[PDB]
């Protein structure tokens, strides 16, 4: 980003449009340089940034009939509703698979907070000298006036195992 | 399509372009072997992503191993058994 | 006149350095060592 | 401490050939790993536990009103036992057995125990809820009745049985341990620096 | 990678980079990990990252 600077107010407020790809996690620094009359020194500053867990290809999965109950051997249709094309993988697994296990939590239940771990610099934001908190953020910069330091059936389970291609509407039947 | 090989291709200091072996191939299924004693279920001569064939011989006898088979990606069934066997007798 | 055609060379790295007022950059160990640790002025001083 | 290796080329979403268990199984927690055996980083890491749920007849929750047995908790600790089935309906009714124990660490999985109960309630529209108090646990099996002298966890089983029908499920509680010393506390998405 | 600066721009652009794998086989260590140089009409200057 970049914006000017004049005299009408003390403070500016920046707009910043948010896209797709910052559903996860992430963080924004805002450095501004000055002359000097022997050297120059820039001042940086960065916090945080937290966002809701929002698809992109939006990929809902619901049955064609709806009913609270089903009587076993019914033909039932699901329905793949995304916004572009992608690759599904569907897996229909028991409930009662969950054994005690300290708790059976689940197979996956993190897509997010697993990917939190592309994030190179830890803690929150802000800090020291630029160098210390660009360190922190995750940067390493270079500029003229200062250095950063490195420092059978029925029935068992499981079933429904299949890979199929996927356009913005696709049904199928089983 | 999917993609197999480097992809990557550099250009040279002669003004040339060092390709490393890579190809386009598929990510739809052909016909299956076509023995004489097997009848295929059904009977198209292109099948689609996602759909599987049922397989079997004449009467009186069963195929042996898995009766159903099902169209992969492309020019992919998870068993092939290319004129392997059908079934000898099942007593 | 002339016509600049060559880009002007820009200042050297003050990497890690206490930058005084002419632009003599010397280790930071000599901050607060009471004496003439610049050598050239007092101007930063480091407060000592 | 390896059984096999496959390697596939890769669609998106690696397709890989069933695997088959030996016919001398290791129970355990097992280990999977992934890697692109080329040049790459970031090893993904999986686990899967080899045991037998032949026949799993119905989910028992153990939810305690609290956490951890506090100060107040000492004296009365009410403990909620519910059990459902898989299918979203709760137990209409059952009999449920509860059986108390101290474990110094989680690591001990044998351990001395009451002894004195073996208390029988029953489950009431797939909800159960009784009173346990940790005075008489602590002075007549503990073999010593004082809350500072014992800093170890705390083994709760609970056997539930059909009346209208044979049928038994299990549940278990980690451990809850007496400590003097409070919870802890720490700093989340907060920066430790000043403006 | 190249960029190029003008007034539309204000002075600053931004170039993908991508490392591929060009590194040297075998080696007491893969890493090498990289040295970045910047050419530039005014200024010239390396670190290692």
């Amino acid at each position: 980003g970049t914006r000017e600077k004049f005299s009408d107010a003390s403070y500016q407020s920046i707009n910043i449009p948010v896209t797709q790809n910052m559903v996860p996690s992430s963080r924004l620094l805002v450095y501004y340089i000055v002359t000097g009359e022997q050297t120059a020194e820039l001042v940086s500053d960065s916090v945080w940034l937290n966002i809701e867990e929002k698809c992109g290809n939006q990929l809902q999965v619901h049955l064609s009939p709806d009913a609270d109950a089903y009587s076993p051997g019914q033909t039932v249709s699901l329905n793949m509703a995304t916004g572009m094309d992608s690759w599904v993988a569907l897996a229909a697994v028991d409930s009662a698979v969950y054994g005690v296990q300290r708790g059976a939590k689940k197979p996956l239940e993190r897509v997010f907070q697993f990917l939190e771990k592309s994030d190179l610099g830890c803690g929150a934001g802000g800090g020291l000298n630029n160098a210390n908190v660009f360190h922190l953020a995750g940067l390493t910069f270079l500029t003229n006036a200062n250095a950063d330091d490195s420092q059978r059936s029925y029935f068992p389970e499981s079933w429904l195992w299949e890979v199929h291609l996927v356009p913005r509407r696709k049904q199928l039947q089983f | 399509y999917s993609l197999i090989g480097n992809p990557v291709a550099r250009c040279g200091e002669d003004l040339r372009w060092l390709v490393g072996e890579m190809h386009c191939q598929k990510i739809a299924c052909v016909l299956p072997v076509l023995m004489d004693g097997i009848q295929s279920h059904p009977q198209k001569p292109f099948y689609t992503v996602g759909e599987k064939v049922t397989v079997s011989c004449s009467g009186g006898m069963s195929l042996e191993g898995p009766s159903a088979f099902l169209c992969g990606s492309s020019l992919k069934w998870s068993p092939e058994m290319k004129n392997a066997r059908c079934v000898q007798k099942e007593n | 006149s002339c016509e600049p055609t060559r880009g002007c060379p820009t200042e050297e790295g003050c990497g890690e350095r206490f930058r005084c007022f002419s632009g003599q950059c010397i280790s930071k160990s000599l901050v607060c060592n009471g004496d003439s640790d610049c050598d050239e002025d007092s101007a930063d001083e480091d407060r000592c | 401490g390896e059984v096999d290796m496959v390697e596939e080329i890769d669609i998106g979403i690696i397709s890989f050939p069933d695997f088959k268990i030996p016919s001398n199984p290791r129970y355990g927690m097992w280990t999977i790993k992934a890697k692109y055996k080329e040049d790459f980083s970031t090893t993904g890491t999986a686990y899967f536990e080899v045991k037998e749920y032949v026949l799993p007849h119905f989910s028992v929750s153990i939810e305690p009103e609290y956490n951890f047995i506090g100060y107040k908790n000492f004296k009365n600790f009410e403990i909620t036992i519910k059990a459902r089935y898989f299918y979203n309906k709760v137990v209409t009714e059952a009999d449920v057995y509860i059986t108390f124990g101290i474990r110094e660490d989680l690591k001990d999985d044998q351990k001395e125990m009451m002894q004195t109960a073996m208390q029988n309630t029953m489950l009431i529209n797939g909800i159960a809820q009784v009173t346990f108090d940790s005075e008489t646990a602590v002075k007549e099996l503990s073999y010593y009745s004082l809350e500072d002298l014992n800093n170890k966890y705390l083994y709760i089983a609970v056997t539930v049985i059909e009346s209208t029908g044979g049928f038994s499920e299990e549940a278990e509680i980690p451990g809850i341990k007496y400590v003097l010393s409070p919870y802890k506390l720490n700093l989340v998405a907060t920066p430790l620096f000043l403006k | 990678g190249h960029v190029h600066l003008s007034s539309e721009n204000k002075f600053q652009n931004s170039a993908i980079l991508t490392i591929q794998p060009k590194q040297l086989p075998g080696g007491q260590n893969p890493v090498s990990y990289v040295y970045l140089e910047v050419v530039s009409k005014h200024f010239s200057k390396s670190k290692r990252m």
